[PDB]
């Protein structure tokens, strides 16, 4: 849930005003997703979110 | 009468995603030049 | 000896000022730096 | 010097950040702070500077 | 439209234009702008090769030319010190610069002056995992 | 400009703090927008209200 809260805060910050420190967090999350989409897809299914 | 009707409408106003999107679009894109000039005026120091 | 330490601190400040090449002969207060940063005066009074 | 100055400047930084959240200033203000203590022999100065 | 300037493949794109298209225009442009290579030795600097030490002796001044940029290297044998100045900031080009400089120094009998520091406040050259970069390194690494 | 500044302040006060007074002001603004209807008022480019 910490990652979910961080992503929610980053998207909230990206709106209203378009800063760079929050788009940095968005890019970090996108990099994490790119790393994740290189292995079995069923790993994300089940277990910790 | 207009003021009373405005109060009646605004007291029971409920937030809407479309209305919030419109207000965000205005205050972030439409009035951008005006707020830029406002920030210009605010962030200037004048010494005598 | 107090004059000696004053001279010591003076040189140890001068050479780092020269390294930064920020021609600030007289050190100023934090409020002055904020006002030089484009901060509004009214919000400075509010934070005061 | 660290404790006192970083306490004050962190207070100022958080005040300015939440004032940006309130929505007057266009950009949040970032503060940084460092202290270099030259030894009385002038040996570690090159390491720090 | 030409080729956008990206260091690791500008020469490669020039090779493309020369080979598949058939016109050696981009190769000529690259040679004019950022490709001279070679080792231009100073006329007044004479080096004598001593076979006993298998090393050269005598003052050396070399101006490496790599197009619009030049690198000047002077060796003071009395002080056993070297001074290198250059205007190249790209990755593999600058890599070739200190590669050639290190080769010249090795042929001259000394090596580079490298310092491991946790951070430099001044505008210097530092080596990283990705290679060599000019600027102020904030990470503990090797600074030439 | 006074209206635009008021609208921005109300929006950025309602955000970051789900206040009631800011919601009241936004309701006033929406009442105005409704009032702008019921006629045509073509509003060509350069006058977009």
């Amino acid at each position: 849930m910490s990652d979910k809260n961080l992503l929610k805060r980053a998207l909230l910050g990206y709106s209203h005003k378009r800063q760079k420190s929050m788009l940095y967090i968005l890019g970090l999350f996108k990099f994490l997703m790119k790393l994740s989409d290189e292995t079995f897809q069923h790993e994300r299914l089940g277990q910790f979110s | 009468e207009v003021l009373a009707a405005a109060n009646s409408f605004a007291e029971n106003y409920s937030a809407t995603s479309q209305d919030m999107d419109l207000f965000q679009t205005l205050t972030s894109c439409t009035f951008s030049k005006e707020y830029a000039w406002k920030d210009f005026l605010n962030g200037i120091h004048c010494d005598v | 000896l107090d004059r000696l330490y004053a001279v010591r601190h003076d040189i140890v400040d001068q050479m780092i000022k020269h390294d930064w090449s920020d021609n600030k002969d007289s050190e100023e207060a934090i409020g002055k730096v904020l006002l030089f940063a484009g901060v509004p005066s009214n919000i400075i009074t509010a934070l005061e | 010097k660290k404790l006192k100055y970083e306490a004050g400047l962190t207070y100022i930084e958080q005040e300015l950040h939440k004032f940006f959240l309130k929505g007057e200033i266009p950009q949040p203000y970032k503060i940084t702070f460092n202290v270099v203590a030259v030894r009385t022999d002038g040996s570690n100065i090159t390491t720090q500077w | 439209v030409g080729v956008p300037p990206i260091d690791p493949e500008i020469q490669c794109a020039a090779l493309m234009i020369a080979d598949i298209k058939g016109d050696y225009s981009v190769l000529q442009l690259q040679a004019n702008r950022r490709a001279y290579s070679g080792k231009q030795y100073d006329a007044y600097c004479v080096q004598t090769y001593n076979e006993v030490t298998k090393l050269y002796e005598g003052d050396l001044r070399v101006t490496f030319n790599f197009g619009l940029d030049c690198a000047r290297l002077e060796i003071f044998w009395d002080k056993k010190a070297y001074i290198l100045e250059t205007s190249i900031t790209q990755k593999h080009v600058l890599k070739i610069m200190m590669d050639e400089v290190s080769k010249e120094l090795i042929k001259c009998g000394m090596r580079f002056n490298t310092e491991q520091v946790q951070g430099v406040r001044h505008m210097v050259l530092f080596k990283t995992e990705s290679g060599f970069e000019w600027g102020k390194p904030n990470i503990p690494c090797i600074v030439y």
